[PDB]
DNA sequence: GTGTGTTTTTTTTTTTTTTT
DNA sequence: CACAC
């Protein structure tokens, strides 16, 4: 038998108070939610977001004038699933008529409604039929409570406190909770059936079957009154036109690194989003997701094998990301702060010296634009440097400041195919394609195999990588700016040894880079002293020794690139003449130098100079490519060339 | 039409009066095309002319643009219903095609077998149905709707036989009856159709005597220029029926139009328990590949009569690359090549491009690869797209031990453009030795012994060792290539 | 009403072995 | 184990 228990919740009074709340709530037009329901009747909205703050304020109001509430905010945090249906029924009861001439060209559900109504009425005179969910063209979600900063938050409002995956104890099942975490895998959008709308071959009847079990069985038997009384035993035909479907996505959110105790392994949680909340998440999202925590069952035969040990998931209800006014602000910064010098230090405020490398980083971040072909607007630099020089910190800073910026080591990109056997998905990404409209910071570029060598090559002269798993020859676009941080082999760099002999990279690939710098450390009396002072101050204050202008936000570079991408600074005829004689004299001095053969001037160096000038004018308004621009670009190029010949 | 409150007769009449009395001038004025001054291509009854062309050619399909229904006045709601209810609309569409064709045959006195027209099934392929919708934006209200999509196909399944008309034979009296099959359900007869036997449960399906149609699921991939950069392009399952089979090889960038439909998947094969996922597909009704002549012979004789045809062709080989006159001449000669003398003589030219690393070495390679009809560009060291040699691999799906061809084979007649020729592996160096000397590739592995005729042309380009080629040093000491292969 | 049928897996990771 | 064949 089924024993009985007594619980003080009073669903009937709660539903009546819910109706009163919806009808008689006016936030500080008429009622806000009646306005939203009217808009839904106008087919202008199909997403009812029930804010907990509104319910709490309504309770606060009516408590002073009758206490006509049962702490609904605390009452629905215990079992939100039932209250979801309660809200749905309340909306249907108080659903306003449409107040707009909405075109009914596609009114298949309305057509079914009126057709079945007429069919029933033509015999009703004798001369619920529809599921409550089927008639709904809307979906209802819950917005969690905000911060209280009051005595009401007396450990209650579990949705206000962001939990972690490890903090989700089994007792929380059925509660409306929230977590803070990072996504790792998002599924595709799929149609999950809400109610099937079978139609019978004879007897003309259509029968609806609501399903929430993740798996069901067809009816295929005309149990309709006419068919049953005639014993025709008609089979039912599933009808997608009249059936109801919902967009569905299944995300797999992991816990943040800070939410993991020492010596432990981060956990994961599956999230089932549906309705209009689909496609609102990506794998690279760190979010605070609030939803209903439900025990997804092993319905079928596996339940018998396993037993009471069920699995859990979160029915998400709300998502909050964490991640020309600014345009006027960046002109203000341009006029006040000298971007060439100030933003150079801003890129690496904690790194002392190597300001010209920082300026090269600014130019790479800006990048040229020569999309027209007959080339490429990606600036690429390699930082061979010297072990012990803060190349890794520079790459980390670039990754943290460059939009779509990714960082990886030479030894860990590439791509993989059908990683999970179950779903058998297609064309998993990598690391190079992640920074498509971004920059890849390749540390340990020397310790990087021939496979990734050819991959990054194909990328750099193609802006696209490709894979040939089974002759599919599918390709993934990666127009990534290449930032390498190799180091000389056998440890410290040898100035006497040739630069290409000091690094185990092919000379052809190295020459195809637009620019390269030797930044090696040499023991001095003062530079080391000032660097030690800088590090000690950073240790003192957890902040840089601010002795100059230190802008923080990188959106200034974003404004510059977005503004000057369309501008496309047109090279002047004088610009072309000056760069052509520059190439002539550069090749002449390269030959007359023939001491290392890497100093030969190439048309690739001309392309690099052109794109550097394009980036220079790109940062400085439009069409700044002139004698001054090419002089600056040639000065930087010659400085880089002499860097290889340092000492 | 059930579920839409739309009469079939009015739609049929609308399309009927849209067939004739409709001119392409309606299309020219619908889009406000300024060049409406054309009369023969506009004021003529374009659909009537298409009917005449079909009658004189005996084809079945019809490539209809959806804009034409907007151009006509009475077929606006027809266009709306086609966008909303493609199945019934297309069915009556093709039925009206057949009826109008037989009526035209009767009226115009054009003598022809009416039974031949009636038996033949005629198709309509409505393209340009709507905007270039993104497959990522496939919200679930598009079920049973005609959808235009753009993308590049990944792969194609082989021909799949789906049973259209059943064939039951009475095992006790040898009575054979055929049952029409709709929605893939078996309406097997209760008893024998012949009265003298009428035995229940006496009918066995004769599988090879049934009627079968061709289904070919394709794997469409979202085009790179429309997919968001952060996420990989997604995939969809195209469905091809009764036509357009093998009309799209793998790797084709196409614009497809078809009805977006989904079907449930059984949770357990033995049971009828159905998973709530409803695997989706699209029933393709049209595909457009968005991507020999007497006048051509006249052009050939004109260019042949030109005195500077040698220099003209040499310049056309690499218009964007300067100098390299003799290089262009040699490449042109290789594209022509010697006569393949039979009785073996190669009748072909092998050319290598040594010298210091130059971008032009690859630029002219891409230019000639574009120029040559056959052959394929390949990086010898890389060989990422093609392995440069034919070998047998296990295809994963069905784990079949299938042979795949290299770049040398299938490049007969044409030029297989090689890059990084010096840096290629020694195994493929020996394979190149075989293909250049014996002109055939001999493979003996996994119980399979075969010889494949390659007969290809070689245009290789290898960079030298060190920073650049040394003119004082010989070619062998700088290119790092075996002397037999070099010679 | 007697008796069935699933759910149900071969990855990644070690260790060996032949070439390379 | 138990619901579906
Ligand atoms: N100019 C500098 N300013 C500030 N910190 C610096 C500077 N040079 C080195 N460092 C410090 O040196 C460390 C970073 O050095 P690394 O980048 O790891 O050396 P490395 O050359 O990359 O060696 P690897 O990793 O083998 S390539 C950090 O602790 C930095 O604080
Ligand atoms: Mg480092
Ligand atoms: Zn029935
Ligand atoms: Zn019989």
């Amino acid at each position: 038998a089924l024993p009985s228990i007594q619980l003080p919740v009073d669903y009937n009074n709660l539903f009546n108070e819910i109706t009163d709340f919806l009808v008689t709530f006016k936030q500080d037009k008429g009622p806000k939610y009646m306005a939203m329901l009217q808009k839904v009747a106008n087919r202008e909205l199909n997403s009812v977001i029930i804010d907990l703050d509104d319910i709490l304020q309504y309770q606060n109001e009516k408590f002073l004038q009758g206490t006509q509430a049962d702490d609904l905010v605390s009452a629905i945090q215990q079992n939100a699933n039932h209250f979801t249906e309660l809200f749905c029924r309340a909306i249907d009861n108080n659903m306003p008529l449409p107040t707009k001439e909405i075109d009914y060209k596609d009114d298949v559900l309305d057509v079914i409604l009126n057709q079945r109504r007429l069919r029933n009425e033509r015999m009703l005179s004798d001369r619920e039929l529809f599921p409550p969910n089927l008639t709904r063209r809307y979906f209802l979600y819950f917005k969690p409570l905000s911060q209280n900063c009051a005595r009401r938050y007396r450990k209650k409002a579990i949705s206000s406190k962001p939990l972690s995956v490890r903090q989700i104890k089994g007792d929380f099942l059925g509660q409306l909770i929230t977590v803070r975490g990072i996504i790792t895998r998002v599924s595709d959008v799929k149609p999950a059936v809400e109610v099937i709308a079978y139609t019978c071959d004879q007897c003309g009847y259509e029968v609806f079957q609501e399903v929430n079990s993740r798996t069901f069985t067809p009816l295929s038997e005309c149990t309709s009154e006419e068919c049953s009384q005639n014993q025709t035993k008609g089979q039912l035909f599933m009808s997608t036109r009249a059936s109801k479907f919902s967009a569905f996505q299944e995300c797999k959110i992991q816990e943040l690194s800070q939410q993991v105790p020492v010596g432990h392994i981060p956990r994961s949680l599956n999230i089932h989003v549906n309705g209009t909340l689909v496609r609102s998440l990506s794998p690279g999202d760190i979010v605070d997701v609030t939803g209903i925590f439900l025990p997804a069952p092993y319905t079928g035969f596996k339940a018998l094998k396993a037993g009471l040990l069920t699995e859990t998931y979160l029915e998400a209800q709300f998502v909050r990301q964490h991640k020309s006014d600014v345009e006027e602000r960046v002109m203000e910064l341009i006029t006040s702060g000298d971007v060439y010098n100030r933003l150079a230090k801003s890129i690496a405020p904690e790194i002392y010296g190597n300001l010209d490398v920082k300026k090269a980083l600014l130019l790479l971040l800006v990048g040229g634009v020569d999309k027209r072909v007959g080339i490429r607007g990606d600036i690429n630099v390699c930082l061979m440097g010297d072990p012990g020089v803060a190349k890794s910190q520079l790459l980390k800073a670039i990754c943290k400041i460059s939009p779509r910026g990714v960082y990886t080591t030479g030894k860990g990109t590439a791509a993989v195919m059908k990683d999970p056997v179950t779903d058998e998905m297609i064309l998993e990404g990598g690391a190079l394609v992640l920074a498509d409209n971004g920059i890849c910071c390749i540390d340990e570029f020397d310790k990087m195999d021939e496979s990734d060598r050819t991959a990054i090559h194909e990328v750099m002269e193609q802006q696209t990588i490709s894979i040939s798993k089974a002759g599919i020859n599918t390709t993934l676009n990666a127009r990534t700016s290449i930032l390498a941080a190799a180091n000389p082999l056998y440890g410290r760099y040898n100035p006497r040894l040739s630069p290409l002999d000091n690094i185990n990279l092919p000379a052809a690939l190295l020459s195809r880079f637009d620019i390269l710098f030797l930044m090696l450390d040499i023991p001095s009396r003062d530079d080391d002293e000032k660097l030690a002072e800088h590090v000690t101050y950073v240790h003192m204050h957890n902040k840089q020794p601010d002795l100059d202008f230190t802008p923080v936000e990188p959106s200034k570079m974003r404004e510059y690139i977005a503004y000057a991408k369309t501008k496309r600074p047109v090279m002047s005829e004088a610009v072309n003449d000056y760069v052509v004689q520059a190439y002539i004299r550069l090749r002449q001095d390269s030959k007359r130098e023939m001491k290392f053969s890497f100093g030969q001037a190439t048309p690739r160096t001309l392309l690099g100079i052109i794109r550097l000038s394009q980036a220079l004018a790109k940062l400085r308004l439009a069409d700044m490519v002139d004698i001054d621009d090419v002089e600056e670009a040639l000065r930087l190029v010659r400085v880089s060339k002499e860097s290889l010949y340092q000492e | 039409i059930w579920g839409t409150n739309v009469s079939i007769q009015e739609c049929t009449t609308n399309f009927r009066n849209f067939l004739m009395s409709f001119k392409y001038k309606f299309r020219k004025i619908l889009d406000e095309r300024e060049e409406f001054i054309n009369n023969t291509t506009d004021e003529e009854l374009y659909y009537i002319k298409q009917l005449n062309e079909m009658r004189e050619l005996g084809t079945s399909n019809l490539n209809l643009d959806a804009r034409n229904l907007l151009a006509y006045k009475q077929t606006e709601d027809l266009y709306h219903q086609l966008l909303n209810y493609p199945q019934e609309v297309i069915s009556i569409m093709d039925q009206t095609i057949k009826d109008c064709m037989v009526s035209l045959i009767v009226d115009n006195n054009l003598d022809y077998d009416l039974d031949e027209i009636e038996t033949k099934f005629y198709k309509v392929r409505p393209y340009n149905v709507g905007s270039c919708k993104g497959m990522r934006e496939l919200n679930p209200n598009d079920i049973d709707k005609l959808i235009n999509l753009k993308g590049l196909v990944l792969r194609s399944t082989p021909v799949i036989p789906d049973m259209k008309v059943a064939f039951f034979k009475c095992n006790v009296c040898d009575h054979t009856m055929a049952v029409e099959i709709d929605r893939g359900v078996i309406q097997e007869p209760a008893r024998c159709e012949r009265i003298d036997c009428n035995e229940p449960n006496s009918m066995s399906l004769i599988h090879n005597r049934c009627s079968f149609a061709d289904k070919q699921v394709i794997k469409l991939q979202e085009t790179p220029d429309f997919v968001p950069d952060g996420q990989t392009p997604h995939s969809i399952s195209l469905c091809v029926y009764d036509e357009l089979v093998d009309s799209c090889r793998a790797g084709d960038r196409i614009e497809v139009t078809g009805t977006f439909r989904s079907i449930p998947i059984r949770a357990n094969s033995r049971q009828r328990v159905l998973k709530s996922l409803y695997k989706t597909y699209v029933d393709v009704v049209h595909v457009k590949k968005v991507s020999i002549t007497d006048q051509d012979l006249a052009k050939i004789r004109e260019v042949a009569a030109r005195e500077d045809l040698y220099s003209l062709l040499a310049r056309s080989i690499a218009p964007s690359i300067y100098e390299l006159e003799d290089v262009k001449k040699g490449i042109l000669l290789q594209l022509f090549g010697g006569t393949n003398k039979t009785f073996r003589y190669r009748g072909d030219i092998n050319i290598l491009l040594c010298g210091d690393p130059s971008t032009s070495k690859s630029q002219i390679l891409q230019y000639v690869h574009k120029i040559t009809p056959r052959g394929v560009y390949t990086s010898g060291k890389g060989s990422s797209a093609v392995g440069l040699t034919a070998y047998i691999t296990r295809d994963v799906d069905t784990k079949q031990l299938v042979l795949e061809s290299g770049a040398l084979v299938l490049s007969d007649g044409g030029v297989c453009c090689i890059d990084e020729f010096d840096k290629m592996s020694d195994s493929t160096r020996s394979v190149l030795h075989e293909v250049m000397e014996q002109q055939t590739i001999s493979i003996a592995k996994a119980g399979i012994i075969t010889t494949l005729n390659a007969r290809s042309s070689i245009l290789a380009s290898a960079n030298p060792i060190g920073s650049r080629y040394n003119p004082n040093l010989p070619v062998t000491e700088n290119i790092d290539l075996p002397p037999p292969l070099l010679s």
